[PDB]
């Protein structure tokens, strides 16, 4: 009952590196598809598999290959990654194909960024800023801000944690990151998020607040030659406690 | 299960004239299921070089096929079509009658 | 070639109605699909039309005219959770799916009691940044990007305090420059005349 | 033009003897095969030269993939029917879909299935429903009719897409399909009078006997319209002679808008 499961969610690659994306479906579907989604255009089919035991090219097959391993699994292979293959990849499946009315069921998506050099990969700096006293007395509400700044590529997940539990109510995180230098093609990114609570909740001194950013970056097998720390996948966080006043 | 026996018709492409090259046809139709064996016979012997269309489908779900061979009819030569199907306990032979 | 066209972006107000248009020119037609795609998420199926007319499904209806090569997706009683992209797609004569580029639907919340203000948040001992929050303004206000390259300004964001059934817009500005002050952080935006600036 | 039709057949066999394909699919325009696919070649291929010459390799490649999917679907469906019938051994499953463009400009469209060569399910694209012949078909009817959108899709394909394909193929093959080869007709004495026609195209022809200017349907023997092998057809009709009284017999042939009478003296 998982539907379509594809991995990985994020991946950074150097030009020329190999990569396999996995996709499995547990719906007993016959047809599977690999799409890429890019800004400003409709989904483009890369390869598809109308049934177990057959595959064929889509609209944009060059630089890719596929394997319909069994009824459930349809893997997508990038043998020599190119910067143009930076994209969000979606696996999809349908009960049959040609059945005119049959819809597609999509996986969660895989975001790939392909770079000529990894020396521009950076994790975020994360800081938390406590609510304005003026806001508290004017509105009886209290807004905390989390800033995740200087990261690259845009492979992050920001979450707020109140008293050890993830929260979503009262939270707004920017849906798109900010380019810190909007003119450069490889600009590092910034992302803001707000958590707003009642003044009474903020003024309890044992309430604990944490903003956490998961960054997806390099792994053990990526080569690193820069003087600064290797920008591996990692979690960066900052915290604040409530303030009695 | 309703199995339908083949209808077998033997005829020449053109009105036959002895000493004039023609084609001998065996049109086998209306049978079900699809497996079938068809031979053209000359004086009782199986003719080696014999063509046939692909299996064809009719609207009523039966099948049909055309077997044919080039020939020149003569006074003495007798031709036939021999067909075997699951509905036939022994092959059926249909002579060419002109 | 075959083409499918839909507007890049549409903006409407919470509670209202919006019609998202999709026009197609294709070689043959075996039906038209609508999908919803929340930011960062997978598309999910909304509707299918292949004969002419209007089909209803909750707050969403989908219309098709084959002779005009036209469909729309109609969303009624708009809610903030309808903020998403909406993708049109048409199967051609050979069952190839031709995808429109998507329409991003932006929904302005209805702010019952606007209280626009610019607040200075508390410094963090671990950061050199000063941080300013523009908040509680009505949805007609637009937030402009910074004109200074060492000032960063994020676009407005709608937050929902579920417990209090309370929504508010806000945008954040920050910098580590000495001359940065919340009183001037949003000077490149047109902000409400009554925006509250608490004393420094 | 005359009436023309486009139709696609599928055949599945559950336990075929050695060599014989599990699945075959063949398309026709009028009496002419245009396409073919089976589970042995696993390729869709032209069966008429004016199809090969007018459809680019992308067409054959794309429908080859669809047909491999349809082949698997057909096997699953037949496995389900034979389980529900509680049938052992080899059984057949067939599908026929297509459309007609009539001379007067009207259209028809049809889709039906058979099990062991007998009607099983028949689609009504006006009431948007499936007619079931028995309770195995009735179970399938229920499942197919629960997917209202697929019914609407089939109505659109039959009424709009099929007719567009047909018009496209009719133009590709117009030299073959839209030509006329008139029949050569004679009478011979075999006692019965035999009216024989050969060399004609299209195969549609009407031959009958009249007796003193009156038709005698019940007394006339009608031969089949048969392929001659060269792209033309032949046919015949016979009527038995009354040896006790003379009559004015005459054979009447209608083909492609032309009527002819052979009055026998
Ligand atoms: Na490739
Ligand atoms: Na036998």
């Amino acid at each position: 009952n998982a539907g379509v499961t594809q991995t990985p969610k994020f991946q950074v690659l150097k030009t020329g590196q190999s990569m396999t994306l996995q996709c499995a479906q547990d719906m007993n579907h016959n047809s599977m598809y690999w799409y890429r989604q890019d800004p400003g255009m409709g989904l483009r089919l890369i390869y598809y598999s109308a049934s177990e035991g057959t595959t064929d090219k889509g609209e944009v097959p060059n630089g890719y290959n596929v394997s319909r391993l069994n009824k459930r699994e349809f893997s997508l292979r990038l043998e020599s990654a190119a910067p143009s293959q930076t994209s969000v990849y979606f696996c999809a499946s349908s009960v049959w194909t040609g059945e005119g009315s049959g819809e597609l069921f999509f996986g969660e998506g895989s975001r790939l960024t392909v770079l000529e050099d990894l020396k521009n990969v950076f994790p975020p700096e994360v800081a938390v800023f406590e609510p304005s006293e003026a806001e508290i007395s004017h509105t009886q509400k209290a807004t905390l801000v989390c800033l995740a700044t200087g990261f690259y590529p845009d492979h992050v997940e920001l979450s707020w944690w109140v008293n050890g539990k993830e929260v979503h109510s009262g939270v707004c995180t920017d849906p798109q990151p900010l380019k810190e230098q909007p003119a450069l093609n490889d600009s590092r990114y910034a992302l803001s998020s707000r958590l707003r609570v009642s003044a009474t909740f903020w003024q309890n001194p044992r309430n604990h607040f944490r903003c956490q950013v998961q960054f997806y970056g390099l792994s053990e097998n990526d080569e690193w030659t820069q003087d600064r720390a290797k920008p591996v996948t990692q979690i960066v966080s900052a915290e604040a406690w409530g303030r009695a006043d | 299960m309703i199995q339908r026996t083949p209808k077998i018709q033997v005829y020449s492409r053109h009105p036959a004239e002895n000493g004039k090259s023609n084609f001998l046809n065996c049109y086998v139709s209306g049978f079900h299921p699809s497996d079938i064996e068809v031979d053209l016979l000359k004086n009782g012997e199986r003719i080696e070089k014999v063509e046939h269309s692909d299996l064809s489908f009719s609207k009523d779900w039966s099948f049909y096929l055309l077997y044919y061979t080039e020939f020149t009819p003569t006074e003495k030569d007798e031709y036939a079509c021999r067909v075997n199907h699951v509905t036939l306990s022994q092959p059926k032979i249909v002579k060419w009658d002109r | 070639g075959q083409n499918i066209d839909q507007p890049t972006e549409m903006t409407a107000t919470e509670g209202a109605i919006v019609q998202i248009n999709c026009t197609y020119q294709t070689s043959g037609f075996n039906g038209l699909f609508w999908y919803q795609q929340h930011a960062g998420e997978a598309p999910t199926f909304l509707s299918y039309n292949v004969l002419d007319g209007l089909e209803e499904k909750g707050r969403f209806s989908s219309f098709l005219s084959r002779s005009k090569g036209y469909s729309y997706l109609l969303l009624k009683e708009l809610q903030m959770k309808d903020s998403a992209s909406y993708l049109c797609a048409v199967k051609d004569s050979n069952y190839q799916l031709i995808w429109g580029a998507g329409t991003k639907l932006i929904i302005k919340p209805d702010i019952q009691n606007p209280d626009p203000a610019v607040y200075q948040l508390r410094d963090s001992k671990s950061s050199d940044k000063s941080v300013c929050l523009f908040t509680d303004f009505d949805s007609q206000t637009n937030v402009s990007q910074s004109k200074d390259s060492d000032v960063y300004i994020t676009d407005k964001c709608v937050l929902d305090m579920r417990s209090m059934d309370f929504k508010s817009n806000s945008a954040v500005a920050w910098s580590n420059k000495s001359d940065f002050a919340c009183a001037n952080a949003f000077n490149n935006s047109i902000i409400p005349e009554d925006t509250f600036f608490p004393s420094p | 033009m005359r009436t023309h039709s486009l139709r696609y057949f599928r055949l599945g066999v559950s336990d075929p003897i050695h060599g014989v394909p599990e699945f075959i699919s063949v398309g026709y325009v009028d009496s002419h095969p245009i396409t073919t696919y089976d589970s042995v070649t696993r390729q869709k291929e032209p069966r008429a030269p004016w199809m090969a010459e007018n459809l680019a390799p992308d067409h054959w490649e794309r429908y080859t993939q669809l047909l491999r999917g349809w082949q698997q679907m057909f096997k699953v469906e037949l496995k389900r029917l034979q389980r529900h019938y509680n049938h052992s051994g080899s059984h057949t499953y067939q599908r026929m879909i297509g459309c007609e463009l009539l001379e007067d400009g009207s259209t028809t469209g049809f889709l039906q299935y058979a099990y062991d060569g007998q009607d099983f399910l028949i689609f009504n694209k006006d009431t948007l429903s499936w007619l079931a012949v028995d309770n195995v078909a009735h179970t399938i009817k229920q499942a197919w009719e629960a997917n209202q959108h697929e019914l609407l899709y089939q109505k659109n394909w039959l009424e709009e897409e099929c007719i567009a394909w047909l018009k496209r193929f009719l133009e590709y093959g117009k030299d073959t399909l839209q030509r006329t080869e008139p029949p050569l007709v004679r009478v011979n004495r075999k006692t019965a009078l035999f009216c024989k026609a050969h060399g004609f195209y299209p195969p549609e022809i009407y031959m009958t006997w009249m007796k003193n200017g009156e038709e005698i349907v019940q007394e006339i023997d009608y031969g089949d319209i048969l392929p001659s092998g060269d792209g033309t057809y032949q046919a015949w009709a016979s009527i038995e002679l009354d040896p006790q009284s003379s009559n004015l017999y005459s054979c009447h042939v209608e083909h492609s808008g032309v009527h002819m009478v052979l009055q026998v003296p």
